């Protein structure tokens, strides 16, 4: 379903995101 | 349109400034039914063009016709459709010679104008049809003249009232109200709804026992003349 | 919808719709009375390929009314003074004008004579000066004593005495602290008149740690800390 | 929400392999044409239809056609691993060469070929429900990528009308040449492109050689990487159409925000982090150092310094893992510098996008994995220095007619060199008009 | 009284999901539509924003548009987009480009029918109707020209509601787009003539919020959209809870509007803090007031440090004095009284409701309708006065259809609203 696939991505995102580290030089 | 300035109601909102259906509030077109239509060519251009009947236009005084034979002796068959098929022509000299012609034919025919009925509702059908109150008048009369023609004339028309009496109902009860003053119309017969009524009349009173039903199937808004 | 067909279709009385449009009217003048900034055009100069057009581009083409009322109010309070008025806050003060007297005469090691001025207000300040100088002591003042007249700022009371104000308040708003709290715009303990001093923007900076300003020369070009100082330039009054 | 690609001659084709190479693995089909289900898995779905079409049993077929007159590179395609993806109607290809000549291709060969080209790009368009533009590869320096670009754009222009057309064009390089012709026919190309484009980006070969030495640690460098580097620039200008983002930029948007005047369509292109895997972990490529590095001429795929013009417009895209304060604060410290100059009638310079999807990366690539990048698209008066020395070496070439013969017998007037000589030399004159700051009263 | 919503573009698409993410949590909706509130007080106004479908559940009285649908897909797979109904989602099929001649007359005529009979068909169902709620940025291509087209058709169609817009503009310093000055221009010019009450945000007030006053480490559009969200849910506080002193969206119009055209306000919510800083700091009446009146709260780029107050309004909810609220907002009148146009004696107006905000036990909103605007309106002019006489970019927009006439009404309008604030914000002895 594309609504399951789009709310996993986003959530990988998400969790990628949080660190500021992995945000400036990941 | 260009929007210009210091003109609109920004700000400015009041109570005061107040200001379910299937179809457009205008309604269906008018597809009038009283509406004029084209007249189709009729055969009676040709065959007096081309010099088929034996008739001419004998001036003198005043215009008549005569018959180059006595017409007791002419193929009622083949004459007697084309005639009423020029019953629907407008302009001279045609129509003069196909009224004077049916006149003539229907006075004296004799005993053969009978087998020839099923041969003239195609076009007593097709002159009414046109919506033109000229030829309807002219129709009409010559309908009067064809059932007082001869004997078992008015019962053969019995099954074929689903072909002539459509157009009967259109000017039933479109007659004039003037109240007290008086008619100068009835002079010379142009009046359609009592020729209308009176035609009524007559193929009633010459149709033997099955005419009334017949006519009150056709024409709603009848009553029995006997 | 204008608003003529607005009015035209209400269900207002005859006089309540005049009134309306009468009102619209005014306004309309007196925004076209007002103070403005001229609508832009084109230059004319201007240089080619601007007229210009391409085969792919013409075919995606298609083709009075507000009075004034100052009501006042019998016995107000006086706000105003003649020696407040006299003086202004952009040029130098005269204990300034002193110290530069007293620059020149030590650099130049010799005394130096003073201007002398035909101000009403001085002359009225050294009379009273010269009185309650009297009154202290026995002797008149000598010239060298007559120059604390330049050092005091003076005012007139109420019943008009001349006096020497000890302890001057800011021009612009402040406290005066009782059982109370209260903002005063103006206040007698005040020198100079009432004014609203200028403030910074507070929405200077970017919205980070990147030091980047906005430019003083317009309101939209940026500028950092190369060369100058953006920060410290962008006071102004509106 | 459809683009279809047109390559012409050799250079067009040769790119054409490494571009639907890339956008082959970005989206997950084989080399069969079938998407099995654990490569899918990881992306979106329906982002192919950018590029792909399904059958009804599920294939898929790509919206390209391939265009060349000598039988030689289609032939390798014809041959090589991708044959069966590729529907064999649209490998077109001719008997023999326009030989360096512009006249060639124009008048005599071109013409013949010119109407199959137009039916296959008819059936393409017939199988679209919202086309927005065509993409064109090809070279000016050769005769037929010039004479038939310019023949088919005249067409494409008349039968489509207001369909956008974006093109990537090689100009000959200022001292590294191949044949001895190349300035007539990009003198006879640019007014074609001039009247039939609505944005031109600008590739140099000379530019990608240098950017490949310097950069990447390529000490004898092909083809073939250059490109590689042209299929990344293109596949990050479309994915703003194929992948969810924080700001998407539709084609329409980017050409109303880029171009000020409708002749001023020429534009630079640069990329930020071509490197090398060694250099990869010796530096961090956070947002702000990428968009420093578009700007640095070092970075651009055309032989151009824009320190000897001003700018009018930039567009910036950026992929990946980007969050818009940092676009924001990049963009504010690239309007502070001194060495970047707008024309003072351009305050709002900058165009922004912001894409999730990372850049792909090819087997046998030399391109390191990153996990975000900026490409700059950027209209500036510096490209008239391209022009001026292209147009020394056709007045030195034009001073003793050395060639014309072969022009003139192909099926040209002799007026020719002249009218298109004043036309670029009428354009050289708009950029350097356009970029005169304000205006006097007298 | 009913009130409909309209959400227009990208930025408001998604500053609506947000909304009505907040107004579902404030009455206890499941995402589902089912009701599982714990309190009678909640249903008693549901009606308000949503209409109630058979069955139980209940769906919002909202109308989605946009040109291109990523939007639409995207709120339709956000974790309230199930409520939405199918029927209410009207979009075309290629975007604004960016352009407001393309936006408001070619793709706009040929969808604004779908949308007015939507429209009238959800205002004809209430049974009584209050004003309608726009959002949407002025900056955009489908938000300013459709939004401002709308506008107009419903001003026309309903002249005696209120007409509210919630208007985001782009700043001189964070810009997304070059040709931002013509369609915020134009703009402007639609929405002074046809606005009754007009909110400006600037995306640069938010960050400074967000960034010094939340020093949040990662700001994302949904916060902004929050900070938005909050204000909005709050103007309409009054409307559907009890209180010891109730207000109305008209109540707030003809206290705050002197004349027609000074009709556009600036807005602030005051609890705002960081997760680090709430344990050294308890809200109080006297420390929402500070901050409601402290510019670094005012959610847009002027300050109203360079202009005077005409007029004030503050909506306080929670369970709380009158005397309070009353002395706390006569010491801020008395505190910044120059800041205060003299001719009108007592510039603000309070109210008091019951019912905070969720996880809040006071909160209050802050409108203001201060001179310092024309700061902003002068800076769009000025940038729109360099672009217009060098010709910059008008060949998009005549293309379209646009005559130049159009451009110079647009100024002209701009410059007398300009003006009309500039007399009003400078004091004048004589
Ligand atoms: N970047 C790049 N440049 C190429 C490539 N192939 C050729 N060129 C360059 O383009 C110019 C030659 O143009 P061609 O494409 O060979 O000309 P053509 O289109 O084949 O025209 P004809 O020779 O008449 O068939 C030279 O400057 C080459 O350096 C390529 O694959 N990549
Ligand atoms: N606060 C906020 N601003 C947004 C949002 N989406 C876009 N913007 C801003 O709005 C401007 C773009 O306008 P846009 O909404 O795309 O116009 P449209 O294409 O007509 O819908 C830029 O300044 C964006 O930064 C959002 O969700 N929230
Ligand atoms: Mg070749």
């Amino acid at each position: 379903t594309t609504r399951e696939k789009k709310r996993l991505f986003m959530m990988q995102r998400a969790e990628r995101l949080k660190d500021p580290k992995m945000r400036h030089m990941g | 349109q260009i929007l210009v300035g210091h003109t609109g109601t920004g700000g400015m909102t009041f109570s005061t400034f107040k200001n379910g259906c299937f179809g457009d509030p205008k309604g269906p077109e008018k597809a009038g039914a009283y509406r004029k239509r084209v007249i189709p060519p009729t055969e009676f251009r040709n065959y007096y063009v081309r010099g088929d009947l034996p008739l001419t236009i004998q001036q003198g005084a005043s215009r008549t016709l005569s018959w180059r034979l006595n017409v007791s002796s002419l193929d009622y068959h083949h004459f007697l459709p084309i005639f009423f098929d020029g019953l629907r022509e407008l302009e001279e000299p045609f129509i003069f010679v196909a009224l004077q012609g049916c006149y003539d034919l229907l006075e004296r025919g004799g005993d053969k104008i009978l087998p020839t009925i099923p041969q003239l509702i195609v076009p007593i059908k097709t002159a009414l049809n046109t919506r033109h109150p000229t030829v309807i008048i002219n129709v009409l009369k010559v309908l009067q003249k064809l059932v007082e023609s001869a004997d078992f004339v008015g019962q053969a028309l019995v099954p074929y009232y689903r072909q002539i009496l459509p157009v009967f109902n259109l000017y039933k009860n479109r007659n004039k109200n003037i109240g007290d003053r008086i008619d100068y119309s009835q002079t010379k017969r142009q009046n359609i709804s009592d020729l209308v009524n009176e035609t009524l009349h007559l193929l009633e009173q010459y149709g033997g026992e099955d005419a009334y039903i017949n006519i009150k199937y056709m024409v709603p808004t009848y009553e029995s003349c006997l | 919808s204008t608003i003529y067909n607005a009015v035209d279709a209400s269900t207002l009385n005859d006089r309540c719709r005049t009134d309306l449009l009468d009102t619209v009217a005014q306004l309309g003048r007196h925004c076209e009375t007002l103070p403005k900034k001229a609508v832009t055009t084109a230059d004319a100069p201007l240089p080619s390929c601007t007229f210009n057009t391409t085969v792919s581009r013409s075919q995606k083409e298609i083709n009075t009314y507000f009075k004034d009322h100052k009501p006042k109010f019998h016995g107000a309070l006086r706000t105003q003074d003649c020696f407040r008025d006299t003086r202004d806050i952009t040029q130098l003060s005269s204990k300034e004008k002193d110290f530069v007297h007293r620059y020149a005469e030590a650099k130049m090691k010799k005394s130096i004579p003073r201007e002398e001025s035909d101000d009403v207000a001085k002359k009225v300040a050294t009379e009273a000066y010269t009185e309650a100088f009297r009154k202290f002591k026995g002797r008149d003042p000598t010239e060298k004593e007559l120059l604390e007249v330049e050092r005091l700022y003076f005012a007139y009371a109420d019943d008009g005495a001349v006096g020497v104000v000890q302890k001057p308040h800011f021009h612009g708003p402040h406290m005066h602290v009782s059982i109370c709290n209260r903002k005063y715009v103006t206040c007698p303990n005040q020198v100079y008149r009432a004014s609203l001093p200028a403030v910074r923007n507070a929405r200077s900076r970017f919205p980070g740690p990147i030091p980047v300003w906005t430019s003083t020369k317009n309101l939209h070009a940026v500028a950092s800390n190369d060369t100058y100082r953006p920060g410290v330039h962008n006071v102004s009054k509106f | 929400r459809e683009a279809i690609c047109i390559h012409i001659g050799q250079a067009g084709c040769q790119v054409g392999n490494a571009c639907w190479e890339l956008f082959c693995l970005e989206h997950g089909i084989q080399p069969d044409g079938a998407m099995p289900s654990d490569k899918t898995i990881g992306v979106e779905d329906d982002a192919f239809n950018t590029f792909f079409s399904e059958t009804g049993a599920g294939k898929h077929v790509p919206r390209a056609v391939f265009l060349d007159l000598e039988p030689t590179v289609v032939d390798e395609v014809r041959t090589g691993t991708y044959r069966q993806l590729f529907h064999p109607e649209q490998l077109i290809s001719g008997k023999e060469d326009a030989a360096n000549n512009y006249a060639r291709g124009h008048y005599t060969i071109g013409k013949e070929i010119v109407d199959l080209c137009l039916d296959r790009i008819r059936k393409l368009a017939d199988n679209c429900t919202g086309l927005q533009g065509f993409l064109v590869y090809h070279a000016v320096g050769g005769g037929t990528g010039s004479g038939l670009g310019a023949l088919l754009l005249e067409r494409l222009s008349v039968d489509y009308g207001k369909k956008s057309k974006l093109g990537y064009t090689v100009y000959p390089s200022p001292q590294v040449s191949t044949a001895v012709v190349e300035p007539y026919n990009s003198v006879l190309s640019t007014h074609s492109l001039l009247e039939h484009t609505d944005v031109a980006a600008m590739l140099d070969n000379e530019a990608i050689y240098d950017l490949t030495r310097r950069n990447l640690d390529i000490e004898r460098p092909t083809y073939t990487n250059l490109n590689r580097l042209i299929g990344q620039v293109v596949s990050s200008l479309t994915a703003s159409l194929r992948f969810d983002g924080a700001l998407n930029v539709d084609l329409t948007e980017f050409q109303t925000n880029l171009v000020p005047y409708p002749r001023i369509h020429f534009v630079l292109t640069s990329y930020a982090p071509v490197i090398s895997a060694e250099k990869a972990y010796h530096e961090q490529l956070s947002v702000s150092e990428i968009s420093n590095a578009v700007f640095e001429p070092a970075s651009m795929m055309t032989k151009c310094d824009p320190r000897h013009g001003k700018y009018m417009a930039c567009c910036l895209m950026y992929r990946g893992d980007v969050v818009p304060k940092d676009v924001n604060a990049a963009v504010a410290t690239i309007k502070t510098k001194r060495t970047i100059q707008f024309v003072d009638w351009s305050p709002t310079g900058f165009k922004c996008g912001i894409n999730y999807q990372p850049p792909t990366v090819v087997p046998g690539g030399d391109l390191a994995k990153v996990q975000r990048a900026v490409c700059m698209i950027a209209n500036s008066t510096a490209i008239a220095e391209v022009f001026a020395r292209i147009d020394h070496k056709f007045d030195l070439m034009y001073s003793k007619r050395a060639f014309v013969h072969w022009y003139v017998g192909e099926g040209m007037e002799e007026g020719e060199f002249s009218e298109a000589r004043e036309d670029l030399a009428a354009l050289e004159k708009d950029y350097e008009e356009v970029g005169a700051e304000s205006a006097d009263m007298d | 009284r009913e009130i409909v919503c309209v959400q227009a573009g990208q930025c408001g698409n998604q500053i609506g999901s947000k909304f009505w993410e907040v107004i579902s949590d404030e009455h206890g909706v499941d995402p589902t539509g089912t009701y599982q509130g714990d309190s009678d007080l909640q249903l008693e106004r549901i009606n308000v924003y949503f209409d109630e479908a058979t069955g139980g559940r209940y769906v919002p009285r909202s109308v989605l548009i946009d040109l291109e649908p990523g939007t639409m897909d995207s709120v339709r797979a956000g974790p309230y987009g199930q409520i939405f109904r199918p029927d209410n989602f009207i979009f075309g099929q290629s975007g604004a480009g960016n352009n407001w001649a393309k936006g408001h007359y070619t793709e706009g005529a040929e969808l604004i029918d779908s949308v007015l009979d939507v429209c009238c068909k959800e205002a004809e169902s209430c049974d009584c109707l209050q004003g309608f709620q726009i959002c949407h940025s002025l900056g955009g291509g489908t938000g300013s020209g459709m939004g401002t087209l709308l506008i107009s058709k419903l001003r026309e169609q309903y002249p005696d509601r209120i007409m509210m817009t919630f208007s985001i503009i782009p700043s001189p310093k964070v810009s997304d787009t070059v040709v931002e000055p013509y369609n915020t221009t134009l703009s402007v010019h639609q929405l002074v003539e046809n606005s009754d009450e007009s909110m400006c945000i600037d995306n640069e007030a938010l960050y400074d919020i967000c960034f010094r006053t939340l020093k949040l480490t990662t700001p994302t559009f949904g916060d902004l959209n929050h900070l938005v969200s909050a204000v909005v849910s709050g103007v309409t506080c009054c409307l559907r809870f009890p209180g010891q002193l109730n207000s109305d969206l008209r109540k707030l119009a003809v206290n705050l509007v002197p004349f027609p055209r000074l009709h556009f306000f600036m807005m602030g919510f005051a609890p705002l803090t960081s997760r680090g800083s709430q344990q050294y700091r308890g809200l109080s009446v006297p420390e929402l007031t500070q901050q409601m009146f402290d510019a670094k709260n005012m959610m847009q780029a002027a300050d109203p440090r360079h202009g005077r107050y005409l007029t004030a309004s503050a909506l306080f909810r929670g369970r709380m004095s009158t005397k309070e609220v009353d002395e706390q907002m006569l010491n801020v009148q008395n505190k910044n009284s120059s800041y205060f146009i003299e001719w009108i004696p007592n510039n603000i107006k309070s109210s008091v409701c019951d019912i905070p905000p969720k996880g809040l036990k006071m909160a209050v909103t802050f409108i203001g309708n201060n001179t310092c605007i024309q700061e902003m309106f002068r800076r769009v002019g000025e940038q729109f006065t360099l672009m217009f006489r060098r010709k910059a970019f008008l060949h998009w927009y005549t293309g379209e259809g646009m005559d130049e006439m159009e451009f110079t009404e647009a100024e002209s309008n701009m410059n007398d609203l300009v003006s009309e604030y500039q007399q009003y914000q400078d004091a004048t002895i004589e």
